[PDB]
């Protein structure tokens, strides 16, 4: 066990630990999209970057370890530089769908453009618009609404079991669909809508029925099948229209 | 000569000076070690000394008032009464009550 | 001794009653001065179970507290003000359910 | 800055020796907690001696506020004490403002400000109503902003919105005006609450 | 500053005196109340009577509510709950399916007039500016059922209105 | 579409056979004219040269946020999310 | 049989003539309530004089936000009222409250304590607007007595 100081304040961690995953126990979030619950720790979009205390250059809490008692600030000017700035990377080829996209409030990255990203200007001209991916029952899938990251191509391979999304292209052409017409498999492929932090993949049954303003989330257990415990359920007045999979410790690995 | 209030400023001297050098005589009798004595004595001291040192002219009352003595009359007629008021209610001398359960932030 | 309340435990039991003798004077003066409404007789025992539903006494914290909510409540006749026969009618009237039964409130479909 | 601030500090230093001064005379009768944020002094007291304070503030030399102006109380179930009276004072001659707040439940019954200020009483009325925080040796605790025939405290959280007696129907009696029906129109419970904290240095250790 | 309302007697000697008292004693001052008056009753009127004659507005006036839609046919509501949210009074209701195939926009969508203080918070929070705001004044009903608005269908007989709107929203857009 | 009872306007049922509608009986229901979507694929589709296309109702000064959308599918029609309006090469 | 028919409409023409409303000072309604004894737009003598007393009046005008303190208060100033009476609710605090509604004072939409003839549903009800809340009223009297 080595302690190492995150924000002047020192916290414990274990010699082998994520500076994302070490500034939890300190009660510090930072910006993310790859997760650090159960999925694989992978670069691919370098908004957790977070400058050290002696660095020249700033470094990712994703893959970065904590090794050296080292201070790192998260509420540093530098930092503040890069979230304000990746932010404008992002949204720079972002086709612009807010009122017509499924999820919106929901939107992981909705709600960090407005907590971290910068608010007075954006300077873009020409996004590039990507074909439709084809999806069978569950999920439709809208490629350019996607941000071509790492969270679901993972989630095939590992979590599911059989691959299907991957990279198509090189630039800003590539595409995280699965290139060959082609549909997904069951089993456990519908909490794919549920890992997805973008409005891309949003289940066919719940797209354009209600927002995640309105709605009322309540806990109860699931009846069908054995096992799998504590979902919420949205009652969005009287009828009950949408369903997610809420944490658990032991009883379902963030999956319904 | 009419005052702003409703009270009528009445040509008197030295009746401002009675008033503050009652009050120093009642600060002297439970109170030695609370600062509640010698933070007062010295706004008192500092005020009676330009009194003594101003011959009737408005100047005087420019003097940390500039409402006229009238208004400045006020400030010293109810002093004598939060004085008696402090010393029969113990809470400059005595500091030993409980204190409130740890929370504050919103 | 804290909070002081008004009295003690033994004393507030008594505080009740001498707030009962000029609630139980009031009921033949708010016929004939307000409105006819229903009895005098009928009234009297509308008096009796409202004080039967707040019957438990544990703290002198919650009877003092009655004792001053039953001097606004109950002193809105004493120095006379208006209430037009709407307020002051504590019973129901318009309200007919009283349903206790699993076999009665069940039928009705409830919760 | 150009649009970024609004006012920069001056007078903070000036106005952080008022939260010393009173501090000055030290006592656990009064004192206990004194934060000065944004151009102004916050003090909360200690229940028992309310009173004392009020003539404080009120003709002394130093800080001659005297007007005691508006009075709020605060509503809140997080603490083991509910809820908290404060008061905002402002001074005409030295041009301030200061605040007073208690820290007690107040369940139980608070010292009142009637003896010290003379519209206080009206505004000690609106806490009796809104909340049900009883001031001792109060001359005529009135209601204000409650019904003639109304149970419970109409501004406590711990009670929905829409009230337990509010619908009145004229119905089929002649002149009364009908108070037992409860139900009415649906309140959409907004269940919104954002993702990642917006501020840095507000965030408490567990 | 200082503008002081006390004049501190304007009456002194002899002639102060005896004008100040020639007032009091008569009238005077009252007969010259009375001519303030009387060239009020010479002046013509500034009255506009209402079923012929129409009084002054702006370009930007907020009534009684009606969507829009596109040029060439279409809904122009897209169905957000947005509009629903900035709604102080929460007057508007919105439920949404997919129309048939494709296009996914409304199905309930009732404003109450029960409610509603009249903002134009859903006239400005709108993206696709569907709620536009007319200058209407003309509404009066039996029973509150014909007062509050059914699911699109008046509120898509707004068309009588949108001729208006589309003059108005010509001042709307590089806002005045 | 209509059988026996009023019209039906964008999908909607108004009882059957006559059970809990009673009260749009005195005063006629309304109807919006052309609410069937029947507008929508009224309007002709326009052509394309480019990859992808930007989308407008009339510029900036009527309602329509900028929405690009790709035409290489061949097989899809390419419509936008606020128009109806179908893109082909 | 024809001059039976013509008498009930000179009756129902007394009331298409003129109409005293009363000056309910209840809230922000009431200040446009005023704006009718305002010149620019104007019912003075042209259908309404301002007199007050509800035993005199033909026409109550709820003017804004009514209360449970407020529901006994103004149910018998309706019963104080002549038989031929008319209550023209303007407003959305006399609709079912502006905000409020879910709120735990106000009681919702007139109707509930007083019914209603002519609704007016504009909040600051501009005087435009507010004057179809009188000629309406004279349109709606149309037939009365037939035997
Ligand atoms: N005396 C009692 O209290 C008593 C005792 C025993 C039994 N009952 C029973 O209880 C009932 C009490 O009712 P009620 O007398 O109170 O009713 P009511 O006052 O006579 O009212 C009946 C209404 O229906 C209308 N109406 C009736 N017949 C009509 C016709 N042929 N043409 C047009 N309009 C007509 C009238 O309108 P217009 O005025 O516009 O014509 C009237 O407003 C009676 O039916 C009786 O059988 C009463
Ligand atoms: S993905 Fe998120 S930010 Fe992008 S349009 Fe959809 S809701 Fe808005
Ligand atoms: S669909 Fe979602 S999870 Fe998959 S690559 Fe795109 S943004 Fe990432
Ligand atoms: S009126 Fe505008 S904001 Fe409201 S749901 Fe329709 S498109 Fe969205
Ligand atoms: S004008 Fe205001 S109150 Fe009326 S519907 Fe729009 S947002 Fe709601
Ligand atoms: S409807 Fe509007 S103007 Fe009229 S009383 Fe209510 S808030 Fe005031
Ligand atoms: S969130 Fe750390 S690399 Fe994407
Ligand atoms: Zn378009």
């Amino acid at each position: 066990l080595i302690e190492v100081f995150v924000d002047g304040q020192s916290v414990m961690v274990e010699p082998g630990t994520t500076v994302l995953q070490a500034c939890e126990k300190v009660g510090m979030q930072i910006p993310r999209f790859c997760y650090h619950e159960r999925l694989s720790v992978a670069g691919n979009c370098r908004m957790c970057l977070v400058e050290i205390e002696k660095a020249p250059k700033v470094v990712a809490a994703c893959a970065m370890p904590v090794m050296k008692g080292w201070n790192i600030l998260t509420n540093s000017e530098k930092t503040k530089k890069a979230r304000e700035g990746v932010m404008e990377f992002l949204l720079a080829n972002h086709p612009l769908d807010c009122p017509i996209c499924d999820q919106g409030g929901e939107c992981d990255l909705q709600d960090q453009s407005m907590m971290f990203g910068s608010d007075r200007s954006r300077f873009l001209e020409g996004k590039r618009a990507v074909e439709d991916k084809n999806i069978g029952p569950l999920v439709k899938t809208i490629m350019t609404r996607c941000i071509q990251c790492t969270r679901c191509i993972r989630f095939a391979s590992e979590i599911a079991g059989v691959d299907d999304l991957g990279t198509t292209g090189r630039g800003n052409d590539m595409q995280v669909g699965t290139y060959i017409e082609k549909m997904f498999m069951s089993e456990l492929s519908g909490n794919i809508i549920d890992i997805c932090p973008v409005g891309a993949l949003t289940x066919x049954x719940x797209x354009x029925x209600x927002x995640x303003x309105x709605x009322x989330x309540x806990x109860x257990x699931x009846x069908x099948x054995x096992x799998x415990x504590x979902x919420x359920x949205x009652x969005x007045x009287x009828x009950x229209x949408x369903x997610x999979x809420x944490x658990x410790x032991x009883x379902x690995x963030x999956x319904x | 000569t009419g005052l702003v209030g409703l009270a009528v400023c009445e040509t008197p001297h030295e009746r401002l000076k009675i008033l503050y050098t009652k009050i120093l005589d009642v600060l002297g009798h439970i109170p030695k070690n609370a600062a509640y004595r010698k933070y007062t004595e010295q706004i008192t001291n500092e005020k009676l000394s330009m009194v003594k040192a101003e011959p009737d002219v408005k100047k005087l009352e420019e003097r940390l008032q500039g409402g006229q003595i009238e208004e400045v009359i006020l400030q010293a007629e109810n002093e004598l009464s939060l004085a008696r008021k402090m010393i029969q209610w113990k809470p400059w001398e005595p500091l030993v009550e409980e204190p409130p359960a740890s929370q504050w932030k919103w | 001794v804290k909070p002081i309340f008004s009295r003690d435990m033994n004393e507030a039991k008594r505080r009740v009653r001498e707030l009962y003798r000029a609630w139980y004077r009031e009921v033949p003066n708010t016929v004939h001065l307000f409105q006819l409404d229903i009895s005098v007789k009928q009234g009297r025992d509308k008096v009796r179970e409202m004080f039967k539903k707040n019957a438990h006494i544990t703290d002198p914290r919650v009877v003092d507290l009655l004792v001053i909510k039953g001097k606004m409540e109950l002193e809105e006749t004493i120095k006379v003000w208006k209430q037009r026969t709407h307020v002051m009618r504590f019973f129901h009237e318009t309200e007919a359910p009283r349903p206790k039964d699993f076999l009665s409130k069940f039928y009705v479909g409830h919760d | 800055r150009p649009t970024v601030r609004p006012r920069n500090d001056v007078a903070h230093k000036q106005l952080s020796a008022f939260g010393e001064y009173v501090a000055e005379i030290l006592p656990k009768y009064v004192q206990q907690v004194q934060v000065s944020c944004f151009n102004e002094l916050e003090i909360c007291i200690h229940p028992d001696g309310v009173i004392p304070v009020l003539t404080f503030l009120r003709d002394h030399s130093n800080a001659q506020f005297k007007s005691l102006a508006d009075l709020t109380a605060v509503d809140i179930p997080t603490r083991q004490n509910r809820f908290e009276i404060v008061y905002n004072l402002l001074s005409l001659r030295f041009n301030s403002r200061i605040r007073v707040k208690t820290y007690t439940d107040e369940l139980t019954p608070i010292e009142s400000s009637v003896p010290v200020y003379k519209a206080a009483n009206w505004y000690e009325r609106e806490i009796w109503d809104m909340f049900g925080v009883f001031f001792a040796n109060h001359p005529d605790l009135r209601r204000i902003l409650t019904d003639y025939g109304f149970e419970g405290h109409p501004f406590r959280k711990d009670f929905p919105l829409s009230g337990y007696v509010e619908l009145r129907y004229d119905d089929e009696v002649k002149r009364v005006v009908a108070e037992p029906v409860e139900l009415a129109q649906e309140f959409r419970k907004f269940d919104l609450n954002s993702p990642w904290e917006a501020f840095p240095a507000y965030r408490q250790p567990p | 500053t200082y503008k002081y309302v006390n004049l501190r007697e304007p009456s002194m000697d002899m002639k102060s005196v005896t004008d100040r008292a020639a007032q009091t004693l008569l009238w005077t001052e009252l007969i010259r109340g009375l001519g303030m008056t009387l060239s009020y009753l010479f002046r013509e009127p500034a009255t506009i009577n209402y079923p012929f004659e129409k009084g002054p507005l702006s370009p930007r006036f907020r009534g009684e509510h009606a969507l829009r839609r596109y040029p060439s046919g279409e809904e122009r509501c897209i169905a957000c709950k947005l509009c629903e949210a900035v709604c102080p009074a929460q007057a508007i209701t919105i439920e949404a399916e997919p129309r048939a195939d494709g296009s996914r926009r409304t199905t309930r969508y009732d404003i109450d007039m029960t409610k509603c203080i009249y903002c134009g918070f859903c006239q400005e929070a709108c993206p696709v500016d569907a709620i536009v705001e007319g200058p209407n004044f003309e509404f009066s009903t039996e029973t509150h059922e014909e007062l509050l608005y059914n699911k699109e269908k008046l509120l898509n007989n707004g068309d009588k209105w949108e001729a208006e709107i589309a003059a108005n929203i010509q001042a709307d857009y590089l806002y005045r | 579409x209509x059988x026996x009872x009023x019209x039906x306007x964008x999908x909607x049922x108004x009882x059957x056979x006559x059970x809990x509608x009673x009260x749009x009986x005195x005063x006629x229901x309304x109807x919006x004219x052309x609410x069937x979507x029947x507008x929508x694929x009224x309007x002709x589709x326009x052509x394309x040269x480019x990859x992808x296309x930007x989308c407008d109702g009339g510029g900036g000064a009527l309602g329509h946020p900028r929405v690009y959308i790709n035409l290489d599918k061949e097989t899809k029609t390419g419509t936008c999310g606020y128009c109806g309006l179908q893109f082909r090469q | 049989e024809y001059v039976v028919a013509k008498l009930d409409d000179l009756i129902n023409w007394a009331r298409r003539s003129s109409l005293w409303p009363m000056t309910f000072g209840l809230a922000c309604c009431a200040v446009e309530m005023m704006h009718m004894a305002a010149p620019r737009y104007d019912m003075d003598r042209f259908g309404v004089v301002f007199r007050a007393s509800p035993r005199q009046s033909d026409v109550m005008i709820v003017a804004g936000t009514l209360t449970n303190k407020m529901a006994p208060a103004l149910r018998k100033v309706y019963d104080q009222m002549p038989e031929p009476r008319y209550v023209v609710s303007m407003g959305s605090c006399a609709n079912g409250g502006g905000y409020y509604h879910y709120s735990y004072s106000v009681v919702r939409g007139c109707d509930r304590i007083v019914p209603v003839d002519i609704y007016v549903p504009g909040c600051p009800p501009t005087a435009e607007a507010l004057l179809y809340g009188i000629l309406q009223l004279q349109k709606k009297i149309k037939r009365e007595k037939r035997l």
